[PDB]
């Protein structure tokens, strides 16, 4: 028979001392005295088993039974043990449980001088809580309830405040009613019955109060309003970040009404890092992970960036800490590339340089990206190469812009060899080669620059071109030489040794037109 | 010689390409030529990549040569092949003259039938009698005109290019023609009549001089209620006719009476097309005297058939009984203004004016008492000053705290509000283009406030003056208007406001309307759902001080049925974002819906799972319904009468697309339509409610013949119409289509207004006035360049897309960015993890992609911007300079002396030389060529601005075609099939099909769904009046 009972939860005055949120108390720092009882049970035989099983006498207890308001609110509400004593408390509920009392009693120790407890009519008098304000310490000191005729004046309640609150008498004091939570409303006429001052004046409604003082300038929250505008607004934010596994992160308190660069600040601060280092990625919200990443610019608050969690749910966000500022990231361009090494082998490699960057940035990225040779400059230099065709150098003050976007280019950085900076000019050219399968058309391989001295060894040439591929041998064997220009090949006899800067350069003063090529022809 | 054999190959290859797919169709634009020459497979025979623009451009003269020699021969009633739309704008582009050698060749499917029903095909054949009665001379200066032969082979393409061009041009755009003024205001001839005598006594005694009568002798007996002819002055105007609402004696006058008119047909926007025997009430009526009274006439309210939803389909001679047509009758109520035909007012007289009603009298005077401002409720008073707690206005009630609008000019801020260069003359070798640049505003959105107050002065004797009523109104600072500036508002709610304190006065006669402006904490559930709740729903979170120029918490003061879904059947739903926005809207639920087009179908299936789609033509499932049958060849159930309940779709014009007046041809083309058919589904199926949808020019269509006619059809079928144009871009779409609507509504429904305009646009493009037959009829929107919300920009609607670069083709890419604009906010939704989907722009040529990759940066910049320097390409080819080898006398030389012209053409009477041209040039040669005739081609190349909107519907996004600018602001790159679709207002999880082609010919042929569910609420309203 376990349905026909229901938990009744006392709680009594002690509880309201030392909350520092909206109503009376927290709901969770809460201890409550709970009762299996029998729904048919009558209201007076549960008065009756409470008195006698705390200890009191039944007309020294008075039962306020905790009801919910239309604002949200939750307030001690009238209940008459006389009239309404017979009732069963099922029905007295609403279909509630467990269902919250207040016991009212009389203080054990003004109660063993003599005192009772004072008579309430429920037409006329009324039950008032008293909050203190505290702005040097911003602070809810909890100052009890009183009873009050409805026509009585505030004047009269001043003096009790102070005293009740421990001030000097005759102390000016600035009050205000706890309408709800974003609604403190101050009390502008002290000479008004509660009734005029108070709209809709029922039991269980809050006033609170603080000295009228020059120094509440100088708390950062000198009145109650503020006070309990900032405790509207502030929530518990837990950061993680991305690349630790399931990683718990750390909780900090902020307030929704907040902005980007305040929250990064304070992340920082919390981390020991500029600000300016960390990138924010919102929750995915549905399930726990990183989201959308964040620009810098985010013009949005707090609330935005938490909006489609539940208020039950802890609110994460997550981030990562950067090496490189926020701005020059957030304006980094995947720049694909060739590295080639001291080998003269090919690497595919991903820089990140600002947007608004030159060449020398680039090259500077790469330099720390890579390794250079065992003693050779240690400049590098940026290719340009569409089609396996060299088609230009770029010099290092280029805009990072104004890059050949197309899929085609292929920026290649390398280090200048040693045996083409000074040659000589009247007996030494630098030749382009070039592979190439049967036709010339279909070329292909890695080009490349050949150095060709005057009236010399062909054989020379072609071991300078071992030294360069460095193959298995007798593939070489296979090689078709040839002299390629402007489309016409004439094959070279290798044993003949037929050199002479006349069959490579173009004709008298050309430049403009493409320059006769040394051509390769073997199967890849 | 091996080249010059090449590219004759490719002149003789790219005529049979042009001449095969001008076989193929006749209504193909520019983009789907360009697309058909570069999809073309080179052939393997001739050595060469594949078709370029360029190559296009560079053939034009031989392909239009052979296009004109193909129909040259063979002469025929069917238009020219060469008057094809694409093949007209590429004669507009490249300076090819026409009719010149041709014949060079050496001796070298059905009509069909529409399936209309019996009563739509009776009417088109009533018409059909009407349409057979029945400047721009030849240039005389091209070979053609020179022959000897009017003539077939004397036929001037030049004069045939101009009446083309003449058929699409708008004749004539003039504001007024003022608005038609009240019919029956002449005077009316005097009758002599041999006896007037009345019967019995006074009906009702009023007391005054007027005692009215029941029964009139003028040689024949006369009641209240008979309709009589009336002959007014000869004013080439036929008789009027009228019903006698009351007769009464006068006792100051002589015999009086109140006669309520009627109108014929052919006074309405019917005109000719009207039945002669049918008449329309209206809103005129007027005291007479009898002595004008001409004889009696009869006629018949025609009330629908009770079983009028199953009457779709019968014969109308079984129902032509009886007596018809031998009388007058009347059917619809018809409003001229508006051009609006309604169910005749259900007004009821009062007993005490049972004999003595008229229902004009009734209307003229509830809608004089709703157009006078008044007061309602007195509050309180003071010496100077009376207070009020309530007044209303245009049927609309204002208490003190509601949201109220104000026109731009009622106020101004204290915030200073705006507070007030030029470049040095650019190289004329590096820019050799730039002196071709050169040598209204939309409005600022409705003001909106808080009344404080509601009050009237005292009058010198002291009683209040309610001739006028002064308002007193807190002022909501827009994000705009605070001292950010538009800045402010790229990233800020809509609906977002900023509270103050400064009191404004304004009078009562300047409130247009309310609003509900409410906080953002109290509201009891999240703004954005109070946002998408309802129209005109502004919230507002914390005040802003100018003084101050800072943000503080709003002062304490300032704080505070569903129908089911009707069954839908959408034809031509192409994507189906008609069905999107009408589900948006939520009072439909498509249930099946018709396309021919494959993508279009496969789009619509993935987009409504539950939802029947046909893929076969619309006449082969009417016809089928007809014989009755129940499943079609698929086996899918086809609806039958009843199922329906709403009708809504646009059909295509293309055979009917001119402007002049109705020929044989033309018309023997149009009863075949697909505009026929679709009112034949109208007549059968019987919808509640019937939406027709189409291209501004629809409603001019062969001199408004078309819209004529199918209101006449309509009204035929009993139902109730309107019709008019609305500007997309008004309902948030940053986009320019004005696009024309017919409503319709079934007996005894409510007739829809027109949703009134929500953003403020340029009024350049808000002209929504029509005319017909020299009328000018404007809808019944009341709002003209004002509204509540901002206008939508192109930044407020691709700014936080991911960059992309030319030919991407990553169908599933990563945001990579939170949304930043309210409209992206809106169009992505309420979960945060996507993979945002074809954000696919075209992958052009290498050379137009580098000529794009040069165009400046700062708005409104083009081709005029193009620099003049030699540039490599990504296919290794070489891009020569322009070389100008002519002079030109109407531009003048440049600042340096160097030439500007580019052709022999610049010179008076100069034909174009041949080889006197360039092509693979980095600054194109057509548009320096051409320039001075059309404008400089202004526009061409341009970028989208940052500020703008785009230039119009976008089906096949091309720098260099008519659609206006089509690339991106900043990106290399031209607006994406994800780009186009965000401006039309499509949800981000809304889906598509096919390829990027395919995606983006449905993303602009479908109505933007914002434009869909802004009628799709405005119908909703009239469902909910009903119940």
């Amino acid at each position: 028979e376990a349905h026909l009972y229901m938990q009744v939860q006392i709680v009594a005055e002690d509880q309201f001392c030392g909350h520092q949120g909206n109503d009376m108390y927290d709901e969770e720092k809460v201890k409550y005295t709970v009762f299996k009882v029998l729904k048919n049970s009558s209201l007076a035989e549960f008065v009756q088993s409470l008195s006698q099983t705390m200890g009191f006498p039944q007309d020294q207890i008075r039962l306020w039974p905790m009801q919910a308001r239309s604002n949200g609110t939750k307030r001690p509400a009238m209940l008459d043990n006389e009239a309404d004593g017979n009732k069963t408390m099922i029905e007295l509920s609403d279909n509630e449980n467990p269902w919250t009392i207040f016991l009212e009693t009389v203080d054990p120790e003004l109660a063993a001088s003599g005192a009772t407890l004072p008579k309430f009519d429920k037409d006329h008098d009324v039950m008032l809580f008293l909050k203190m304000y505290d702005p040097k310490t911003r602070s809810l000191n909890y100052c009890g309830h009183i009873y009050t005729p409805i026509s009585c004046k505030i004047r009269d309640l001043l003096p009790v405040m102070c005293d009740r609150a421990g001030f000097i008498q005759d102390t000016s004091l600035i009050l205000y009613e706890e309408v709800k939570p974003n609604l403190t409303e101050r009390i502008q006429d002290y000479d008004v019955s509660l009734d005029k001052a108070l709209d809709e004046l029922m039991d269980g409604d809050i006033i609170v109060f603080q000295k009228d003082d020059p120094e509440n300038d100088n708390s950062e929250l000198p009145t109650a309003k503020e006070y309990f505008r900032d405790l509207y607004h502030r929530v518990d934010v837990i950061f993680c970040d991305k690349t630790i596994p399931n990683d718990p992160g750390f909780v900090v308190t902020l307030s929704n009404r907040m902005n980007y660069f305040q929250v990064a600040k304070t992340v920082a601060q919390r981390l020991n890092t500029d600000p300016m280092l960390l990138q924010f990625f919102k929750s995915q919200g549905y399930r726990d992970g990183p989201g959308n990443p964040l620009r810098h610019n985010y013009e949005g608050t707090l609330r935005d960036l938490l909006q489609f969690f539940k208020p039950r749910q802890p609110k994460k966000l997550y981030y990562q800490q950067l090496k490189m500022k926020i701005t020059d990231f957030e304006n980094r361009r995947s720049f694909k590339c060739i590295w080639l090494n001291s080998q003269f082998r090919e690497e595919e490699i991903t820089l990140y340089p600002d947007k608004h960057g030159c060449v020398r940035d680039l090259l500077e990225e790469c330099k720390k990206a890579v390794e250079l040779g065992e003693k050779a400059s240690g400049k590098l230099r940026l290719l340009e190469i569409v089609s396996y065709k060299i088609i230009g150098v770029h010099q290092e003050d280029e805009l990072l812009e104004c890059l050949s976007p197309a899929t085609s280019r292929t920026f290649r950085i390398e280090e200048i060899p040693l045996d083409q900076v000074d040659i000589d000019k009247e007996n030494e050219m630098l030749v382009t080669v070039a592979h190439f399968h049967k036709e010339v058309f279909g070329t292909f391989g890695i080009p490349f620059l050949l150095r060709i001295h005057q009236g010399e060894h062909f054989r020379e040439v072609m071991k300078r071109i071992q030294s360069l591929l460095d193959i298995q041998e007798k593939e070489f064997e296979k090689f078709k030489f040839a002299i390629v220009m402007m489309g016409r090949h004439q094959y070279i006899n290798e044993d003949e040794y037929e050199v002479n800067l006349k069959d490579f350069e173009p004709q008298p003063g050309n430049m403009s037109h493409p320059r006769p090529w040394l051509g390769l022809d073997h199967f890849n | 010689y091996a080249p010059i054999f090449g590219l004759m190959q490719e002149k003789i290859y790219i005529s049979k390409i042009v001449v095969e797919f001008l076989q193929s169709n006749s209504d193909s634009t520019y983009e789907d030529l360009i697309n058909k020459i570069e999809t073309t497979v080179p052939p393997s025979g001739l050595n060469l990549n594949r078709f370029t623009e360029d190559s296009l451009l560079r053939h034009a003269q031989f392909v239009v040569e052979q296009v004109e020699s193909y129909d040259e021969a063979g002469d025929s009633d069917e238009q020219p092949i060469f008057l094809t739309p694409c093949m007209r704008d590429l004669i507009k582009l490249a300076g090819v003259t026409l009719g010149q050698r041709r014949a060079q060749a050496r001796r070298q499917r059905g009509p069909t039938k529409a399936t209309t029903t019996k009563l739509v095909y009776q009417i088109f054949d009533t018409f059909f009698a009407e349409q057979i009665e029945k400047k721009r001379r030849r240039c005389g200066v091209c070979e053609v005109c020179q022959q000897p032969e009017a003539c077939q082979e004397r036929r001037c393409p030049n004069m045939a290019m101009k009446e083309a061009d003449d058929d699409e041009e708008v004749d004539d755009n003039i504001p007024e023609m003022p608005s038609p003024k009240k019919m029956h205001q002449g005077k009316k001839k005097k009758q002599n009549k041999n006896r007037i005598s009345w019967v019995g006594e006074a009906v009702k005694t009023d007391g005054k001089k007027s005692y009215y009568k029941k029964v009139c002798i003028d040689a024949e007996t006369l009641e209240v209620g008979d309709c009589v002819s009336v002959i007014p002055d000869d004013s080439s105007k036929p008789l009027y006719l009228a019903r006698v609402t009351a007769l009464w004696e006068d006792s100051s006058n002589g015999q009086m009476f109140h006669a309520h008119w009627f109108c014929a047909g052919t006074d309405t926007v019917l005109g000719a097309t009207s039945d002669p025997l049918e008449l329309f009430l209206v809103d005129e009526c007027e005291d007479m005297q009898l002595s004008y009274i001409h004889s009696k006439v009869k006629v018949i309210y025609k009330a629908p058939s009770e079983n009028w939803a199953m009457e779709g389909g019968m014969d109308p001679e079984s129902l032509l009984e009886g007596d018809d047509g031998k009388t007058y009758f009347y059917q619809l109520w018809y409003d001229q203004d508006y051009a609006r035909f309604e169910s005749p007012p259900k007004t009821q007289p009062t007993e005490d004016n049972k004999f003595k009603f008229c229902v004009s009298c009734a209307r003229l005077a509830e809608m004089r008492q709703k157009e006078i401002p008044r007061v309602l409720e007195q509050l309180e008073d003071l010496d100077s000053r009376v207070l009020y707690y309530s007044a209303t206005k245009n049927g609309i009630l204002y208490r003190v705290g509601d949201g109220v609008y104000l026109p731009p000019e009622a106020f101004t801020f204290n915030i200073k509000l705006s507070s007030p260069p030029r470049k040095e003359p650019v190289d004329e070798d590096l820019y050799p283009e730039h002196y071709r640049k050169y040598s209204l505003d939309a409005p600022e959105p409705y003001r909106i406030g808080r009344i404080k107050e509601i009050f009237c002065p005292k009058k010198s004797n002291g009683r209040p003056n309610e001739t006028d009523i002064k308002i007193r109104v807190n002022k909501f600072y827009r994000p705009e208007n605070t001292h950010k500036s538009t800045p402010a508002s790229y990233h800020a709610d809509i609906n977002l406001l900023y509270w103050s304190d400064e009191e404004a006065v304004v009078d009562f006669k300047a409130v247009q309307g309310r609003c509900t402006v409410e906080y953002g904490e109290d509201l009891p559930e999240c703004v954005q759902v109070y946002s998408m709740g309802g129209p005109n729903r502004f919230y507002f979170l914390e005040a802003y001080n100018a003084k101050s120029k800072s943000f503080e918490d709003p002062p304490n003061h300032a704080r505070s049925i569903k129908l089911p879904k009707l069954r839908t059947l959408d034809v031509f739903s192409g994507c189906g974002g008609l069905s999107e926005g009408f589900h948006q809207a939520g009072i439909s639920d498509t249930l099946w819906a018709i396309e021919m087009w494959d993508p279009a179908a496969q789009a619509f299936r993935l987009n409504n799972p539950g939802s029947t789609v046909f893929t076969e033509d619309c006449n082969i499932l009417l016809k089928l319904v007809m014989a009755g049958e129940t499943t079609n060849s698929r086996g899918q159930r086809l609806p039958q009468k009843g199922d329906v309940e709403m009708l809504c779709g646009g059909p295509p014009c293309q055979g009917f697309s001119g402007m002049n007046r109705f020929n044989s041809r033309t018309y023997s083309k149009f009863k075949n339509s697909l505009v026929v058919s679709f009112l034949s589904y109208c007549d059968y199926y019987r919808p509640r409610f019937f939406l027709l949808e189409n291209v501004r020019n629809f409603v001019s269509f062969k001199r408004s013949m078309v819209l004529k006619l199918t209101l006449r059809c309509l009204v035929r079928m009993g139902y109730q119409c309107t019709f008019g144009v609305l500007q997309a871009g008004q309902y948030g779409v940053a986009q320019t289509r004005r696009r024309a609507i017919i409503l319709a509504a079934a007996p005894g429904e409510k007739l829809p207004l027109f949703p009134e305009p929500l953003h403020v646009f340029a009024p350049r493009a808000c002209q929504l006035s029509v005319v017909v037959d020299d009328k000018k009829f404007v809808s019944n929107i009341t709002r003209l360049s004002s509204g509540p919300f901002r206008t939508i920009t192109v930044r407020d609607t691709m700014s936080d897309l991911p960059e992309v670069r030319n030919g991407a083709s990553a169908l599933e890419i990563s945001y990579n960015g939170e949304p930043q604009s309210w409209f992206q906010r809106q169009l992505r939704g309420a979960q945060y993890q996507p993979i945002l989907r074809d954000h696919i722009c075209k992958d052009m040529s290498a050379l137009v992609a580098a000529r794009m990759r040069h165009i400046p940066l700062a708005p409104g910049s083009d081709w005029r911007d193009l620099p003049n320097i030699e540039v490599r390409l990504s296919d290794g080819t070489m891009a020569r300079k322009l070389r100008y080898t002519h002079h030109d006398r109407k531009n003048g030389r440049s600042s340096s002396g160097a030439l500007r012209g580019v052709c022999s053409c610049v010179e008076a009477g100069k034909a174009c030389d041949p080889a006197a041209r360039q092509f693979n040039t980095l600054i194109p040669w057509c548009l320096p060529h051409t320039g001075n005739r059309h404008n400089h081609w202004a526009g061409l190349y341009g970028r989208l601005e940052w500020d703008g909107f785009f230039s119009t519907t976008v089906t096949n996004p091309e720098p260099m075609g008519k659609q206006g600018r089509v690339l991106h602001p900043e990106q290399h790159r031209v607006v994406s099939v994800r780009e186009c679709a965000r401006s039309q207002g499509f949800p981000d999880t809304y889906r598509l099909f096919g390829n990027i082609l395919d995606k983006h010919r449905q993303v602009g042929n479908a109505v933007p769904p914002p434009l869909a569910k802004a009628i799709g609420l405005e119908i909703k309203l009239c469902m909910l009046a009903k119940a």
